[PDB]
DNA sequence: TGCATCAGAGCCCAAAA
DNA sequence: TATAATGGGAGCCTCTGATGCA
């Protein structure tokens, strides 16, 4: 079918890799493809040097370091549960430095974990992102002092667990203080330590009057530079014998140490920046020539002084503006942990280098690589940045991989987070999307970077915008921080051009974020896009122009959890972003060079290239994601087809011929039915499940250890005790559940054995066996069976036992079992639904098609959405997507509308009208008038204004049809609805919340160790939690009986649990209840406490709950 | 050291089979499998015995281990009480 | 008065701070257990070094590191540094840590269940 | 005696994991 | 059961009430 795309915007750059924040920092974190002599100081290259040497004669130095390749391939490791990762080894050279004695080996310092193609990793067998952090840049800030106007605080910040934050105050007695780990005294002292004399202060801060007076102190300066080291030690260090070399490596350490202390190379530049002069290094002061030589504190003194007696040319810094704060992308994380990791390996070095031989010693034995294994082990696996993998469907993982937290380690608190962080900043302008957050408690902690916005090396997120010269627009791109931006005027990226100059007499642009009308003279730069303010998932949302933001963002925020479906299409509106995100995505598979399609299959395509080199391109089909919808490849080319470079050759899933394919698009009519819409609900057509629309494949995986234990080995049987053959059918020989079997709650997956408990035999039950003639067997049935609500068809199964060549198991586990159950989910009552502009429903009411409102020529509609919600959601981007959608069902065409450069109403209506041509001018030629109900209809509609009175029946239809609106047909009645009403093909998604996953009930069932109380959640067959609030309900209901049952009966009351079930069983009423039993756990663990606890009756006679039970 | 106490003599084994490993391992390039440990080991180690010291040197876990969410939930508070009725 | 310093310390029952074997064989115990055996090892120490006759910066060293375990086990992180498990920094959980706060014994065991 | 400073006390629910 | 060895090592919000200060 035709495509027509709206929109005059020429976009000059095409939107970059969009995971390349990923790829891009973790492959310069390894630089695992750079031979080692061409290594740049950077990612674990830098950390070795850092490290390195390691001193006391014995000296181990660095060499280099190479990565091995991977042992097994990536999805081998997926399947066995494996961390995808690379040998790492570093090459050492061990010096004595008494004998010169050289000895050189290559250590193995265990594992790296590798990212895959498309920017995740996969760590125990599980795909895992980690997501960027944002955080405050280190360097150099002057923010006003809160409390004392006219006066600041001078904040020298290093990057996180790389140094301590200093603060700089001119106090209410005059003296300047500095602050660091909470402590304050007068910066003179430190100053003095510098080697600075009262000549030198006096030259530099004399030119502010009154402030340099604070600085002078004439005890300080009484004490020469050695002494002012010792007594500052003193004052820092209290107790810690004031030892000369102990106070200077103290404070080495904490200032002039680039090890102990680390700016960024961000950090060097803005101070170096901001204080405008040239650092040295990356520390706050060097040790050269047996002294200490200042580097920052004098220019920062300088700058501060300057500022509070408002010297011109010193500001206050904005901390939320976005040259201050960057982003620590996987690279920087990574290697972070690498770094620590280092550190503590060099402590078990420097250890092993007293206690052990000083003859016989190689770099193997002197190194132990454990602290850095688990250094990164812990980072990979329990770090906060390194989240289980979204790939509900492909978009989730490209946003994911995209996200930007302001959490994790070395960040903001949830709690402590106040509004200034979550802000919207001006300088999110095409740096972080305005839109993509979540709605609860973590909104503006977590966003989304930017389409347009790449990264740079120091950290800071830029965005592009084209030069424009004296009025003429080039092709030439600037990619700008934050920081510069603010220096030049930038116009709106939809002021019009003729060719490349400027066509408009006041141009709409931006000079520091504040909008402003100008002169084309006045115009430096332009922006590239409308694109480049929003992310990926807001720009895929039509008419966003007109969508209320709050709306906008749970658009975008659904489509993230928008479930592939088996006959998935792409919208019948599009923003022209849809292929971009499935090819960058790496689900759908292209075509390397240009050739001939040689095979063609279900499960392989075959591609013969120009090299005449036959390649293979293997398709996944039917795996099961994280979130457990299926991800599968369909073949999209035939045998013989001639392919160029780059054309499609398989779909991935949720995609349509490479385009993203979130969900269908539908016939909805936009009207009240019944109350069944009400209050967001969604009334469905049985037709759909009829052509399985909606319909999505689900896939669980069960899993089953048969382990070795002090009473016998559990087995993994299909000889179950008491189990007859009906029961065993669907297993096999061995006791697994076979391939292809449909399984329903109860049935048996596995089956085990495991030995009875010691006890077993109770007499009891040796009694009853005796009585029946049969021997108790030693095992019990254990079998894993089909959890309620679960069940479907069985696709797979894994079998691993020990002692099979490739398999080696945790301690202990014999053999292990896995499962994999499919399920065909057609669309039900419960399950939800959501188009892109935020209107999001529950299926309520699937209706037959006879009942389905339909249009005059008997075509019913798919869904019914009330119209309630739109006027105070304020989303009318959903009605301008039904109206062209309505064009489109009748032309049979698709459009591409690009955001803010769209199609607009004119246009719309054109469409339509060529529509109503084919809808209406079709059926006058076949023999038919208008319908008695039609006129009624347009004599109800002339009443409302909706079409001119006097012009034909064809006419006024017509005019309705521009509108959007349609004569519908009630298929109860037969009788017209009395007005017309917006019909039209809108696109709406399936979500991830099904009905049958949250569905839940329980009698009876688990208990907590300790409190008795039920377990939580539905995986444990749990209770619903009734809460201090729940109580508060039924108090003020006066509702005593009830209460007191949930606190008694239903909950952790082990009589009156027990009681009243087998008082239900035999039709008697409940009994009354007894003690709860965490009261009597709350009255032990005060007698923990050495607190007597007491119950009394009215005498004050003690009252015994206990029973005898815990008394003598 | 140990919730678990464990013999003083065991816990040299263990910590033989350690060192023994973690060499296995930096010859290697990968960590050893349970037959490689029990040659490393001598006479009298098979792969079954290096299995078996392993699964007695496991240390306890706290029942208060967080599981994700926030500061909301407790390991313990997932695990079925088998012995009360 | 003198009640408010301890000279026998309770122990409280095991079931409520178990031991117990998870679905792998393996065990999950509660953080009370180290505790206890924190106290239990400094207290029989102490004994040791009493019966031994050991110098007075022994015996103050030891007194004071039993204050400190009995302190860590009624209320862990209320004065001085928090007794950590090693290899974490997860403070362990006291006996006035199971009592109070929003995950405390009254407000999710009591109150609501 | 009237003012400052610091230690310690709190910071939504249910759901999930 | 014996060469001699002798002092550690680290860090990221508001209200209310007691405590220590002119
Ligand atoms: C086990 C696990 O993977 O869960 C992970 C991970 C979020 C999810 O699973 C999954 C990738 C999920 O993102 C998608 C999925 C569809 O989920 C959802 O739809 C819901 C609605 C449920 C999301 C929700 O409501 O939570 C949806 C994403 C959509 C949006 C708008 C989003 O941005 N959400 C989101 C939600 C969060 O809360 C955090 C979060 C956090 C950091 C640094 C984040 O950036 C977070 C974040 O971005 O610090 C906190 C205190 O704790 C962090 C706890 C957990 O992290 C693990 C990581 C390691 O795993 C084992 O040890 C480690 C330990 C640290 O816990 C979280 C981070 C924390 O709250």
């Amino acid at each position: 079918m035709e495509i027509k795309r709206f929109g005059r915007i020429r976009e000059v750059i095409p939107l970059p890799p969009l995971t390349e924040i990923q790829v891009e920092s973790y492959r310069r974190a390894l630089q695992a493809d750079v031979p080692p002599e061409k290594r740049e100081n950077v990612g674990i290259q830098a950390a070795f040097r850092e490290t390195f040497p390691i001193e006391e004669g014995l000296v181990l130095d660095f060499l280099e370091y190479r990565l091995g390749e991977p042992p097994f391939p990536q999805d081998e490791c997926r399947e066995k549960d494996l961390t995808y990762q690379a040998p790492l080894y570093a090459r050492l050279q061990l010096i004595h430095k008494d004998t010169g004695l050289i000895k050189e080996d290559e250590v193995f310092l265990g594992h790296i974990p590798l990212m895959t193609e498309d920017g995740s990793f996969i760590i125990n067998g599980a795909d895992r992102v980690i997501v960027s952090q944002i955080h405050r840049s280190p360097g150099v800030y002057f923010t006003p002092d809160p409390a004392r106007p006219g006066r600041y605080i001078a904040s020298i910040i290093p990057l996180p667990k790389r140094g301590p934050w200093i603060d700089l105050e001119v106090e209410p007695n005059g003296v300047v203080s500095m602050k660091v780990n909470k402590r304050k005294f007068p910066l003179v002292l430190l100053l003095r330590v510098l080697g600075y004399d009262q000549e030198t202060l006096a030259r530099e801060l004399g030119a502010y009057g009154e402030l340099v007076q604070g600085l002078m102190d004439e005890s300080v300066f009484a004490m020469r530079p050695e002494e002012a080291l010792i007594r500052l030690f003193t004052l820092l260090r209290p107790g810690d014998p004031p030892k000369r070399d102990k106070a200077v490596a103290y404070v080495y350490g904490l200032i002039a140490d680039p090890r102990r202390y680390d700016l960024g190379e961000a950090g060097r530049y803005k101070a170096e920046e901001k204080l405008g002069i040239r650092l040295s290094g990356r520390t706050l002061a060097r040790f050269e020539d047996g002294e200490f030589k200042d580097e920052v504190f004098l220019p920062t003194l300088r700058y501060l002084f300057a500022l509070t007696a408002g010297v011109p040319g010193h500001e206050v810094d904005d901390i939320d503006h976005l040259g201050n704060r960057r982003i620590r992308t996987v690279g920087e994380l990574m290697t972070d942990q690498f770094r620590v990791g280092l550190a503590r390996l060099a402590r078990g070095v420097r250890e092993r280098m007293l206690m052990g031989s000083e003859d016989s010693l190689t770099p193997a034995k002197l190194v132990n690589s454990r602290p850095l294994e688990a250094a990164i082990r812990e980072f990979f696996s329990r770090s906060q940045l390194s989240q289980f993998k979204d790939e509900t469907n492909p978009l989730s993982s490209l946003r994911h991989k995209r996200r930007i937290s302001a959490l994790g380690p070395g960040g903001l608190t949830r709690e402590r987070a106040g509004f200034d962080v979550r802000d919207v900043h001006r300088t999110h302008y095409g740096r972080i999307c305005p839109v993509e957050t979540p709605e609860g408690a973590n909104i503006g902690l977590i966003t989304s970077l930017a389409a347009y916005a790449r990264v740079d090396e120091l950290g800071f997120i830029r965005t592009p915008y084209r030069r424009v010269v004296g009025g003429v627009v080039t092709d030439e791109v600037v990619y700008m921080t934050a920081t510069e931006e603010d220096r030049y005027t930038i116009a709106q990226a939809n002021t019009p051009l003729e060719g490349n100059r400027i066509a408009a007499e006041r141009v709409v642009a931006r000079r520091k974020g504040e909008p402003v009308i100008v002169s084309p003279e006045e115009v430096e730069f332009m922006d590239v896009s409308p694109k480049q303010v929003f992310s990926v998932n807001t720009n895929l949302i039509p008419f966003l122009e007109h969508d209320d933001a709050n709306r906008a963002l749970m658009g975008s925020n659904m489509q993230t959890q928008a479930v592939p479906l088996i006959r998935a299409q792409a919208p019948v509106v599009m923003t022209g972003l849809e292929e971009r995100v499935v090819r960058d995505s790496l689900a759908a598979l292209y075509a390397e060079e240009d050739g001939e399609v040689a095979k063609v299959d279900g499960n392989r395509i075959v591609v013969r290239y120009e090299d005449g080199r036959l390649v293979e391109y293997p398709l996944r089909r039917f795996y099961r994601s994280n979130q457990g919808t299926a991800l599968d490849q369909r073949p999209r080319v035939v045998v013989g087809q001639r392919v160029r470079k780059g054309d499609l050759l398989a779909d991935g899933p949720a995609s349509e011929n490479g385009f993203l394919a979130l969900g269908q698009n539908v016939l909805v009519a936009i009207m009240p039915f019944d109350g069944y819409n009400f209050e967001d609900a969604i009334v469905i057509s049985e037709e759909l499940l009829k052509r399985d629309f909606y319909t999505s494949i689900h896939i669980e995986r069960y899993e089953i250890e048969a382990r070795d234990t002090k009473l016998g080995p559990e087995r993994i049987t299909r000889d179950i005790p008491h189990l007859s053959e009906a029961a065993l059918r669907d297993l096999d020989e061995e006791g697994v559940v076979r391939i292809g079997a449909e399984v329903k709650p109860g049935d048996i997956l596995v089956g085990r054995t495991s030995f009875k408990g010691e006890s077993e035999p109770t007499p009891e039950e040796r009694l009853l066996r005796s009585i029946f003639g049969e021997k108790a067997r030693d095992v019990k049935d254990t079998s894993l069976r089909v959890p309620p609500g679960e069940g479907g068809i069985v696709v797979r199964t894994v079998r691993l036992r020990r002692g099979d060549p490739g398999v080696e198991l945790k301690p202990g586990v014999r053999e292990v079992v896995r499962v994999y159950v499919a399920q065909k989910r057609k669309l039900q009552v419960g399950d939800k639904l959501a188009n892109r502009h935020g209107n999001k429903g529950v299926v309520a009411k699937i209706l037959p098609v006879e009942d389905m409102p339909h249009l005059p020529d008997g075509t019913p509609v798919d869904v019914i959405l009330n119209p309630l919600g739109v006027p105070s959601r304020m989303n009318l981007g959903q009605i301008l997507e039904t109206h062209l959608g309505l064009a489109g069902y009748f032309l049979g065409q698709r459009y591409i509308s690009p955001i803010f450069d769209g199609a607009k109403e004119p246009e719309i209506k054109e469409l339509l009208a060529q529509a109503f041509e084919v809808y209406f001018g079709k059926r006058k030629g076949e023999g038919f008038g208008v319908d008695k109900r039609e006129v009624e209809v347009l004599r109800r509609a002339e009443k409302l204004g909706l079409v001119t009175p006097g012009k034909t029946p064809e006419e006024q239809l017509k005019e309705l049809f521009l509108q959007g609106k349609v004569v519908l047909y009630d298929g109860r009645t037969g009788e017209p609805i009395e007005g017309p009403i917006v019909v039209g093909q809108m696109f709406i998604m399936k979500l991830y919340h099904m009905v049958e996953d949250k569905m839940h009930a329980r009698s009876t069932g688990p208990y907590s160790l300790i409190t008795q109380q039920p377990l939580g959640g539905k995986a444990q067959f749990g209770g619903q939690r009734f809460g201090e609030m729940e109580v508060w309900a039924l108090e003020a209901y006066g509702a005593a009986h009830t209460l007191q049952e949930m606190l008694t009966l239903k909950s952790d009351d082990i009589e009156g649990r027990n009681a009243a079930y087998e008082a239900i069983i035999k039709g008697e009423d409940v009994p009354e209840p007894s003690v709860p039993e965490s009261f009597r756990v709350l009255v032990k663990e005060l007698q923990a406490l050495a607190l007597d606890v007491q119950t009394l009756d009215e005498k004050d006679n003690p009252v015994d709950i206990f029973e005898g039970l815990a008394s003598k | 050291a140990r919730t678990i106490r464990i013999p003083v003599h065991m816990v040299e084994t263990i910590n033989k089979l350690s060192r023994t490993a973690r060499q296995l391992q930096q010859e290697l390039g990968r960590e050893p499998t349970y037959e490689e440990i029990a040659e490393a080991m001598g006479p009298g180690w098979d792969a079954k015995r290096v299995e078996e010291t392993l699964k007695i040197a496991q240390e306890p876990v706290s029942l208060e281990t967080p599981i994700g969410d926030e500061k909301d939930s407790f390991y313990g508070d997932f695990i079925p009480d088998e012995h009360l009725p | 008065p003198e009640w408010m310093i301890l000279e026998a310390v309770p122990v409280l029952p095991p079931d409520l701070r178990p031991m117990v074997q998870v679905d792998g064989g393996r065990f999950a115990t509660s953080d009370l257990n180290d505790l206890y055996r924190r106290l239990i090892n400094r207290n029989n120490r102490l004994k040791k070094l009493l019966a031994q006759g050991a110098p007075e910066i022994i015996i103050r060293n030891e007194k004071r590191m039993l204050q400190e375990a009995v302190d860590a086990l009624l209320d862990n992180g209320r004065r001085g540094a928090p007794v950590t498990n090693p290899g974490s920094d997860r403070p362990l959980r006291s006996l006035t840590d199971i009592l109070s706060g929003k995950q405390g014994r009254f407000r999710q065991n009591l109150l609501g269940k």
